[PDB]
């Protein structure tokens, strides 16, 4: 679960933590992160990175690059 | 005969004489004329 | 023509409503 | 246990997409 | 959280239509291979 | 070859195999009826007919069996709760067997027709091609319909040579199967008069008999034969689908709004009875009348039957369930055991306060207690919210009249708040949720499930009417234009 | 074309203007004027309560 | 009895098979959460 | 010939506007529905039904003007002008919301007339009637939303009012009281509509970008003429492009156009099924397992629970003004707030 | 902070890899006819 | 085509396929009966809808007793 | 953390360099109308 | 007090081999009809 | 790649189908009591 | 509920026997 509001109150969005396909989601990054660049190597631990919603930033950045590449590849 | 039944019958008559009869008259009058 | 009728059935209310709305524009509201 | 059903359904859908892409009926001019 | 009925509904609802489509496709391919 | 969605069109021009597949569908339907009745019997509990009725146990076909006379069972019990000495072959167990027996016969007939697809009857003497005189078949079938219709009304709904139908009081306290005489006046037209059913079926049966004679004797005009494509079976399919979704819409409306053919003891209360306080006004009415007699409040509320109080409960509202909240209403809020009695709330000053009842639209409703003039005196605050009119701060107290808690006064805030939450649901009832592991989320009555299913079926059959009518009116131009 | 329209289209517009200017619109469609939304007494929202006595109810509400 | 002239072969192409499998799996994914409630 | 024959000949004449037999039902009903909507949004108020001002005469603009639904005291009454509610009085009929019933009924009959018009013109031109089957989608939408939903509810009051802001209010009201986004049939409808828009855009771009060079001009719209026996764009090039870009591509034009027809129609019919389910409050509002998990675990939170809290907020903070007939009075303490959770 | 390079070792990939590939490209570049074309694009390849 | 006793018994009922009456036949009678049926449906609908209140026709549950 | 960062930097630099030098390799000539 | 996956095992182990046999038989009959 | 020369058609006659259906149903009847325990 | 499964299995077996008897492949001399 990810502390999205940055208030030590984690929100679960994973299938293993009690979500179904409809409720399941990749929770956005922590509000304490803001729009700071948050890769894996910029977190103290992997648990910290998962707790602050780092995978959301990873997926968003790689997806947004992939769709730009898809536009270019269609051309 | 409640006022409701009287409204119903007059509604049937008005629909006949304001909608059905005028429109039908026109179609027969113009269809036959052309 | 039938077109005449349909055009006037559209237009005679259209101009009436335009006049009504223009009058509504000058209400003290 | 329902998580196993959800994962199975998602993986089955992805496999159906894979087989539809790489094992489609090959288009030919007739 | 629902009973095996919910599990039975999802698994059978998935399989009964899947096996029908697979049987129909295999029958069609069998006819195509037999006639060619 | 044929696509998957046109396969059954092989029996479009084969009358014998069309009869075979229709026989198969009738066999499947009858087998479903028998199996569903047997399953419902295996699950039905006749222990508590008043507080655990059939509509609280998810029974679907049992209400339709009980509507037109089948009330006894081979287990020595009846739905009215009377103990039947000699049930009789026509019991829900017997009726369930009869539907299964019919299904087996239909399957054998369908196979025989399927094997003998080629019968002389089916062939046109003139051309030697398989053909069906529908205008005539319609007439023969219409005439058959009229006879069966007239018959149900004259011998069954009336009781001349039949059991009669289910007739109850205005508040579903005393209802049973009984003969109903026909009402030939204008009073036979309101949906809430059972006599109208008998008069309708008799008159419509006679008219249908006459119409069948006509449609047998008289051939259709050439203009109608060419316009409606009466030589094509698909126009019959389209018209039949149109009439069936028409009837489906009508039955959906009668089930949802209520009728003499949808008794509340068989299908449960309607939502509009809760919206208008149909049972609450009667309960208040009875209490006032008892008080006018001099009877005290406790005696007045003790004269109220449990069934009537259970009807004035929002958990029995058909508009409180969910689409995927499956199972009976007992699975939803537990099985009702006994009526706890009517609660009365009084503040420190002594004003009588009423908990505003929950409208069916709201999944959650604020708990507010209001005085005679409608001022809010107390409320349960939204969770962890600072308040000024809390039940603890205003000191509301609850005194029960009638039921198990008759004569008991509760001053403690936790108990008062619990009863106040229960009071917003209408009459306070005690439920057990261990026998069925109940989740506490309201389910829907069989009335609501029937309404939902048949409304969706009617819409999809309107789509089918459009498609099949387009198909039969555009047969020449299908498979491409020129 | 332009001859007849030069004397009826103008009138049609003016008629609409007058309909509103005179206040007939309010009388015909029952739309409350800006000074009669809340009567001194009825300072609350007026709502019909019964369907079969709706005409009388509205006559009572709009009498002021 | 005898040979029935109305017998017709039934064909489902691969595209139709994949369309059907995708539809069934997607409907299962959608309605599984509601069936499990 | 016979009167019918001559009337049929006249109604079928090639004029600028086709009339036909279906026109006798379509033109008056549709004209009256449109005119009644304009009259309601221009003059008729909603003060005695909703406690709202909804006319240009009252000061509303295009967005906030609406033909509001009848009062909740009317129930599911046909609200005939001669009916017992109005008793022939036009002013009282407009004040009780009878103009909404006028518009809704004459508009439903206008939709039926337009569907019959599509059928009749298709029968004339000699083409398969795949129109009036596509239009069955919008017909089902209108029937489920404006007719079946209020009929399943308490009265016509809970039907959508014929206005922009009224439609937005209906959206938010249904979301608050039913959680319609969570409804799977609504999800299928959203998928159908978005996929239909995707198909329209992608098919237009694919055809425009695979045209044959049939002209010497840089602007290629002149290179096409309707009397062409040759295809104006390369299906093979488009199939190759989409098969090596997306992994799958259309090879049959007929199947492609039938699919572009089928997706929005299926979406609309699924959404209609969902709205019919909503009509009886038979809604996919909540997941029981998630509610039970949240009840026994205060630290368990998902976006579904946040949506449930948001729907509770819409219901409590709108009930008072959206349903003035109920006379809802909620103190500030009972109103839910994120601060107090 | 210049490329997110907080450790000098990060500059060994950012330089060696672009150079090495360029070296592969240099062979393509030496094989091309590199005289000027008066055209929108060079068709010589 | 198999000949059976029941087939021969019911054969005249399925013998006049395509037999039609000349012209319009009984079409005006059908239209009149359809108009009467439409009026009857309107009457019963407005009675259920409570837009039509005949005396001694209380469309209500309380009319049961 | 440094090793993951150096691996990611290596991979990204490799792919970006491949992209850049691939579009520098006379990409316009790679069309079916080129002679 | 019976098990739960128990129903899943019984139903699937009945259906999976039944639909396999039915598909195989339908394929064989399709080949026979196509060749004949 | 290419057409493989080892491909052979599979046949299941009706007797074999009925034998298989009977075996599966009988095994289900036998082991259902033990699976339900 | 297991009684429903038992009854379903028994009738399915009886139906399989019925179809094997009355819908067998008809023997012929080759
Ligand atoms: C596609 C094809 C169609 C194309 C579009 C066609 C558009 C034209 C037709 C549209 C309008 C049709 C008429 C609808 C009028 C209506 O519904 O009128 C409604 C009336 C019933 O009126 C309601 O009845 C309810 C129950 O009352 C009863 O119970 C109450 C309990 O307190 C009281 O006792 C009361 O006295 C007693 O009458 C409540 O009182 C409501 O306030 C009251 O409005 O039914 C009736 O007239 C007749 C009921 C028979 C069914 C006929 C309509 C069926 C359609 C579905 C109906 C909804 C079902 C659920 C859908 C989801
Ligand atoms: C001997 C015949 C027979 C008898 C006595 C019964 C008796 C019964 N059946 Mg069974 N059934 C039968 C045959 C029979 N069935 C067959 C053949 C089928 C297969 C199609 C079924 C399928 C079936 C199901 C699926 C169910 C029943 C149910 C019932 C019970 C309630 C009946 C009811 O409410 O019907 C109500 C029927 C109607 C309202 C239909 C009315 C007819 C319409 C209005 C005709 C409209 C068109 C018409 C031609 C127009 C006439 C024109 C006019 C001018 C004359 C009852 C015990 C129910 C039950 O309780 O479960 C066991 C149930 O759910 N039956
Ligand atoms: C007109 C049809 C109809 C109606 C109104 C009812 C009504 C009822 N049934 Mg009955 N039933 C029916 C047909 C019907 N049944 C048939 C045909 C069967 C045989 C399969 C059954 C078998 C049956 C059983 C075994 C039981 C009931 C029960 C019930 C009750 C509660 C049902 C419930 O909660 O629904 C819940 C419904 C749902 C959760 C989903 C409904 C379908 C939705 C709309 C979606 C379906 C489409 C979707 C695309 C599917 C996706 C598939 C995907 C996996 C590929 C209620 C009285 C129960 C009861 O209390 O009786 C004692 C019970 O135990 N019914
Ligand atoms: C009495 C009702 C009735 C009857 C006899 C028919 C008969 C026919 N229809 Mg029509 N149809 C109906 C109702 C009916 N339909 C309705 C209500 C709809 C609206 C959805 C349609 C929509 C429709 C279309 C769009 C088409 C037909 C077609 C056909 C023909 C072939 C059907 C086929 O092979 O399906 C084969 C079906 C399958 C192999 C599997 C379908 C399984 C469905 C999707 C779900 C399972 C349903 C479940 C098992 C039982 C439903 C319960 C019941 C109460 C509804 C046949 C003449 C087709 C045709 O030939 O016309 C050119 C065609 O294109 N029909
Ligand atoms: C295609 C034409 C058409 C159609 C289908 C309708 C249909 C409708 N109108 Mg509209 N209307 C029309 C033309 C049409 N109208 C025209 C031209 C006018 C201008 C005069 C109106 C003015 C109008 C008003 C002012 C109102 C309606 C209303 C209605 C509804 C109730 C009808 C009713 O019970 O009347 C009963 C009368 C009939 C059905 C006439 C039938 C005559 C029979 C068939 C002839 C036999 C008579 C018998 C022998 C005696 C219904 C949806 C009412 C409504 O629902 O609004 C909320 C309403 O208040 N209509
Ligand atoms: C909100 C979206 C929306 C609108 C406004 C709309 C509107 C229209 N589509 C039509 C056609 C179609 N719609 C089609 C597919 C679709 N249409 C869709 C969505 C829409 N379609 C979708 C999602 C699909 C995919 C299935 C097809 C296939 C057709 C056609 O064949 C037809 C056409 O030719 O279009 C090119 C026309 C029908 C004319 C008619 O009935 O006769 C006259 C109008 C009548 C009878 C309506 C008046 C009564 C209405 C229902 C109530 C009154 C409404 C007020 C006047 C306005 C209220 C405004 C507020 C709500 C804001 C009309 C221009
Ligand atoms: C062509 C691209 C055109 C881009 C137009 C828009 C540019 C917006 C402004 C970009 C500024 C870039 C500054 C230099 C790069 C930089 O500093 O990186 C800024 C970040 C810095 O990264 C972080 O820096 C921090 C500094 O305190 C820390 O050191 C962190 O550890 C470190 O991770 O690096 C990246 O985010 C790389 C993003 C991935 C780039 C993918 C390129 C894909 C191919 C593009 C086209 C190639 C041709
Ligand atoms: C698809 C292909 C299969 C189709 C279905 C086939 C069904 C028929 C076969 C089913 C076999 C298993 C039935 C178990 C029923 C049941 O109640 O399961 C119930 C159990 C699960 O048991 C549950 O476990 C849970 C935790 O995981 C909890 O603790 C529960 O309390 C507990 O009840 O399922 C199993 O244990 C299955 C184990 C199977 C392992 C293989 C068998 C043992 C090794 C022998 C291998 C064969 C040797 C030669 C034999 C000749
Ligand atoms: C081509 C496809 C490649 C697919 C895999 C790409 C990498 C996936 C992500 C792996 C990851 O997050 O590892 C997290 C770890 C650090 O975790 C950290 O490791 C730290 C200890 S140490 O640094 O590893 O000694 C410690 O803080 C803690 O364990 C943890 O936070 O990163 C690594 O060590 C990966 C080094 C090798 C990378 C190979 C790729
Ligand atoms: C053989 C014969 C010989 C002579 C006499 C005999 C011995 C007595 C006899 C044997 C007879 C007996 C043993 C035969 C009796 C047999 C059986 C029990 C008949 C039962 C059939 C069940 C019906 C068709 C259900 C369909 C379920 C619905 C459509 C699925 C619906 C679902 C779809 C997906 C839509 C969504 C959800 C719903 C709506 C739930
Ligand atoms: C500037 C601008 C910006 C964007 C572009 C733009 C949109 C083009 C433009 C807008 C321009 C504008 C503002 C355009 C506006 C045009 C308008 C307002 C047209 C109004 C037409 C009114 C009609 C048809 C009413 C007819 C009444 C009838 C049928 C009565 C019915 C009756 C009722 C009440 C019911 C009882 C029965 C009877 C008695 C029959």
């Amino acid at each position: 679960p990810v502390d999205i509001d940055g208030i030590r109150e984690p929100v679960a969005g994973s299938l293993l933590y009690g979500n179904n396909i409809i409720s399941g989601a990749v929770i956005p990054s922590s509000a304490s992160i803001g729009i700071h660049f948050y890769p894996i190597w910029e977190a103290a631990s992997l648990d910290e990175w998962l707790y602050n919603g780092g995978p959301y930033q990873l997926i968003v950045d790689h997806f947004l690059l992939g769709v730009c590449g898809w536009i270019g590849r269609e051309w | 005969m409640t006022p409701s039944f009287s409204a119903f019958i007059n509604s049937l008559l008005a629909g006949l004489f304001i909608v059905i009869i005028p429109i039908g008259t026109a179609l027969l009058i113009v269809s036959q004329s052309d | 023509t039938f077109r005449w009728l349909a055009i006037h059935g559209l237009a005679v209310p259209t101009v009436f409503f335009l006049g009504a709305i223009t009058s509504m524009q000058f209400i003290q509201r | 246990m329902e998580t196993l059903v959800y994962t199975f359904l998602l993986i089955g859908t992805l496999g159906v997409l894979f087989f539809a892409v790489f094992f489609r009926d090959p288009p030919r001019i007739a | 959280n629902v009973s095996v009925a919910a599990y039975l509904a999802v698994l059978l609802g998935t399989f009964v239509p899947v096996v029908f489509l697979i049987t129909l496709f295999i029958q069609s391919e069998a006819r195509k291979a037999a006639e060619s | 070859g044929l696509p998957w969605y046109r396969v059954h069109t092989v029996v479009l021009n084969d009358p014998g195999r069309l009869i075979a597949v229709h026989l198969m569908h009738t066999a499947l339907v009858a087998g479903w009826a028998g199996s569903m009745a047997l399953y419902e019997l295996a699950v039905f509990d006749p222990s508590d007919p008043v507080l655990n009725p059939m509509w609280r146990q998810g029974m679907f076909v049992m209400p339709f069996m009980a509507r037109i006379g089948v009330t006894d069972s081979w287990g020595g019990w009846s739905i009215t709760g009377e103990s039947v000495a000699n049930p009789g072959f026509w019991s829900f167990e017997g009726v369930a067997l009869a539907h299964i027996g019919l299904s087996g016969l239909l399957f054998l007939a369908a196979v025989w027709h399927w094997v003998y697809w080629d019968l002389e009857l089916f062939r046109d003497p003139r051309t030697g091609n398989p053909a069906l005189d529908l205008p005539k078949i319609f007439g023969i079938h219409l005439l058959l319909s009229g006879v069966l219709c007239f018959g149900f009304g004259a011998f069954h709904v009336t009781g001349a040579w039949g059991p009669g139908i289910w007739v109850s009081d205005a508040y579903g306290i005393t209802g049973k199967v009984q003969p109903v005489a026909p009402a030939w006046g204008p009073e036979g037209f309101n949906p809430f008069n059972p006599s109208g059913v008998a008069s309708h079926h008799i008159a419509a049966g006679i008219l249908g008999f006459a119409a069948g004679i006509f449609h047998i004797a008289v051939r259709p005009p050439q203009r109608l034969y060419r316009a409606l494509r009466m030589g094509n079976i698909e126009t019959v399919l389209s018209s039949s689908i149109a009439a069936v979704f028409w009837s489906a819409f009508i039955t959906t409306g009668t089930m949802w709004y209520g009728s003499a053919t949808t008794p509340i003891e068989l299908f449960g209360p309607t939502r509009y009875q809760w919206d208008s306080g149909y049972f609450q006004q009667e309960i208040e009415r009875r209490v006032e009348n008892s008080l006018n007699e001099g009877l005290s409040l406790s005696e007045a509320w003790s004269r109220i039957p449990d069934k009537l109080a259970f009807y004035d409960y929002v958990g029995n509202n058909p508009a409180k369930g969910g689409l995927f909240r499956a199972g009976p209403m007992n699975k939803g809020d537990g099985i009702a055991e006994a009526w706890l009695g009517h609660p009365i709330f009084q503040d420190k000053e002594g004003r009588e306060l009423t908990v505003r009842r929950m409208p069916a639209f709201f999944e959650t409703f604020p708990v507010i207690l209001v005085d005679k003039d409608g001022i809010i005196r107390a409320d349960i605050p939204f969770r962890r919210a600072e308040s000024k009119y809390s039940i603890e701060q205003v000191g509301v107290t609850t005194s029960f009249y009638g039921g198990k808690l008759n004569g008991q006064v509760f001053t403690d805030a936790p108990t008062v708040k619990k009863y106040a939450r229960k009071a917003q649901l209408g009459e306070v009832m005690e439920f057990d949720r261990t026998t069925l592991e109940s989740d506490g989320v309201f389910r829907s009555s069989p009335r609501g499930w029937y309404t939902f299913g048949h409304a969706n079926f009617a819409l999809l059959f309107f789509l089918g009417h459009l498609w099949h009518g387009s198909r039969t009116l555009f047969r020449d131009v299908f498979s491409g234009i020129g | 074309y332009w001859i007849i329209h030069s004397i009826t289209i103008p009138a049609l517009f003016v008629a609409g203007w007058l309909f509103v200017s005179t206040g007939l619109a309010y009388d015909i469609f029952g739309t409350p004027r800006p000074n009669e939304y809340f009567t001194q007494e009825r300072q609350q929202v007026p709502l019909v309560n019964d369907r079969f006595s709706a005409k009388q109810e509205l006559e009572d509400l709009t009498k002021g | 009895s005898g040979p029935n002239p109305n017998k017709q072969p039934v064909e489902l192409n691969r595209t139709s098979l994949f369309w059907g499998l995708l539809l069934i799996f997607v409907l299962a994914v959608l309605f599984s959460s509601y069936f499990f409630n | 010939r016979g009167w019918f024959d001559l009337a049929d000949d006249w109604l079928k004449r090639d004029r600028f506007v086709f009339v036909g037999w279906s026109g006798l039902l379509l033109f008056p009903t549709s004209y009256l529905s449109i005119g009644g909507w304009f009259t309601g949004t221009t003059f008729v108020t909603s003060w005695y039904t909703h406690g709202l001002a909804s006319s240009y005469l009252e000061g509303c603009n295009f967005f906030t003007a609406a033909v509001s639904t009848p009062a909740n005291s009317m129930g599911h009454s046909l609200l005939l002008l001669w009916g017992p509610e109005a008793q022939g009085d036009f002013t009282r009929w407009c004040q009780i919301g009878g103009l909404w019933a006028f518009c809704a009924l004459h508009g439903s009959f206008g939709l039926i007339g337009f569907c019959l018009r599509q059928f009749e013109i298709a029968r004339l031109v000699g083409i398969r009637p795949y129109n009036a089957i596509a239009f069955s989608g919008p017909i089902a939408i209108f029937v489920s939303v404006f007719l079946m939903y209020p009929l399943g509810q308490a009265s016509w009051f809970f039907a959508p009012s014929l206005g922009v802001a009224a439609i937005f209010r209906f959206l938010l009201f249904i979301q608050g009281f039913h959680n319609f986004t969570l409804n799977p049939f609504h999800m299928m409808g959203v998928a159908g509509i978005l996929g239909a828009a995707l198909l329209c855009a992608i098919h237009g771009a694919t055809v425009q970008n695979t045209i044959f060079e049939d002209g010497d001009a840089a602007n290629t719209f002149r290179a096409f003429t309707p009397t062409q026996a040759e295809e104006t764009y390369s299906m093979v090039t488009a199939n190759r492009f989409w098969s090596q870009i997306f992994g799958v591509a259309f090879s049959n034009k007929r199947w492609l156009h039938f699919f572009m027809l089928f997706v929005p129609l299926a979406g609309l019919w699924t959404s209609a099924i969902g709205i019919v389910g909503l009509a009886l409050n038979l809604r996919a509002y909540d997941f029981v397992s998630q509610e039970l998990r949240a009840a026994e675990d205060p630290e368990f939170e998902t976006f579904y629970t946040k949506n449930i809290l948001l729907n509770e907020g819409i219901r409590s903070w709108m009930a008072a003004q959206d349903q003035p007939h109920e006379n809802f009075i909620f103190p500030e303490e009972v109103l839910p707030r994120g601060n107090a959770l | 902070e210049a490329l997110g390079v907080d450790d000098g070792r990060l500059l060994v990939p950012l330089v060696l890899i672009p150079v090495f590939v360029a070296l592969l490209y240099g062979n393509f570049a030496s094989t091309q006819d590199n005289e000027d074309f008066f055209d929108t694009y060079d068709q010589r390849r | 085509a198999l000949r059976t006793r029941l087939g021969e018994l019911l054969r005249p009922l399925n013998s006049e396929y395509g037999k039609v009456a000349p012209g319009w036949g009984t079409t005006p009678i059908m239209g009149f009966v359809m108009l009467l049926f439409a009026v009857f449906l309107l009457i019963i609908l407005q009675i259920y809808n409570s837009s039509l209140i005949i005396e001694n026709v209380d469309v209500d549950w309380a009319s049961l007793g | 953390m440094f090793t993951l960062k150096i691996v990611v930097y290596t991979t990204v630099t490799l792919f970006v360099s491949l992209f850049t030098f691939g579009f520098l390799s006379n990409d316009a000539s790679r069309n079916p109308n080129r002679k």
